[PDB]
């Protein structure tokens, strides 16, 4: 679970 | 401390943006409160949850790098790649090196490590577009105070007062400072602006910047009970 790709 | 203080002074400047009902005036001028000298210093443009493990690691937009562990402690890792600060639950910061760390800091330096090469290679750069403002030549980073998730965002609180709110529906962004009494709007196609909370109150704002705005509220008032 991350920020933006 | 004074980041209690901070919270206080954000949240009473979204009060009074909001109780204007900026969005519902005769003639919006949201131009009129455009202050690009207000640009933030530091933003988070990139962060990686791994919460059910060790914590939440993120990138400044300088492109240094901390982690929030589950235990509510604090490792930055300067743009220099050697400069380290630790910050303990209560604050408490020491300056260290990773060529002279500690070694009870082996695994959260491993972990920091971890979390850095990941996001170098991972994800976007959020504001890549946007040149910060300055700060003074051998100033501290702040370090991440808090952070959650919600449906419609993540909220980041920065040990400078900052709070970042990003939206996972459209990838709008907010970051709020309550020292420049300022909001940047990051749009959903990427563009930018700075305004002076204070002159959106006084010439209004359109629905979508409004509709965050009160949203921005909420996660503030949030932050505070908590």
């Amino acid at each position: 679970k991350t920020s933006t790709i | 401390e004074a980041i209690e203080c901070h919270l206080s002074d954000l949240l009473q400047q979204l009060t009074s943006v909001n109780a204007s009902k900026p969005s519902e005036r005769g003639l919006v001028r949201q131009e009129e409160a455009e202050d690009p000298a207000c640009i933030p210093i530091f933003w988070v443009s990139k962060w990686v949850d791994y919460s059910d493990k060790y914590g939440l690691g993120y990138q400044l937009c300088d492109n240094s790098v901390g982690v929030l562990f589950n235990d509510s402690t604090r490792l930055i890792l300067y743009n220099d790649g050697d400069s380290l600060q630790y910050i303990e639950r209560d604050g408490t910061e020491s300056y260290l090196t990773v060529s002279s760390h500690p070694n009870s800091l082996m695994k959260k330096i491993t972990l920091l490590n971890y979390f850095r090469n990941y996001m170098s290679e991972h994800l976007l750069k959020a504001g890549a577009n946007i040149t910060p403002r300055e700060g003074d030549e051998l100033a501290r980073l702040p370090y991440l105070r808090t952070w959650f998730r919600t449906r419609s965002a993540i909220i980041l609180h920065l040990s400078n007062g900052t709070v970042q709110i990003n939206f996972f529906q459209d990838h709008t962004k907010l970051i709020l400072c309550p020292l420049m009494a300022a909001v940047t709007y990051i749009n959903e196609k990427r563009d930018f602006q700075t305004y002076r909370l204070s002159l959106l109150e006084e010439y209004g704002c359109c629905k979508e910047l409004a509709s965050r705005l009160r949203y921005a509220r909420t996660m503030v008032d949030k932050l505070l009970s908590s």
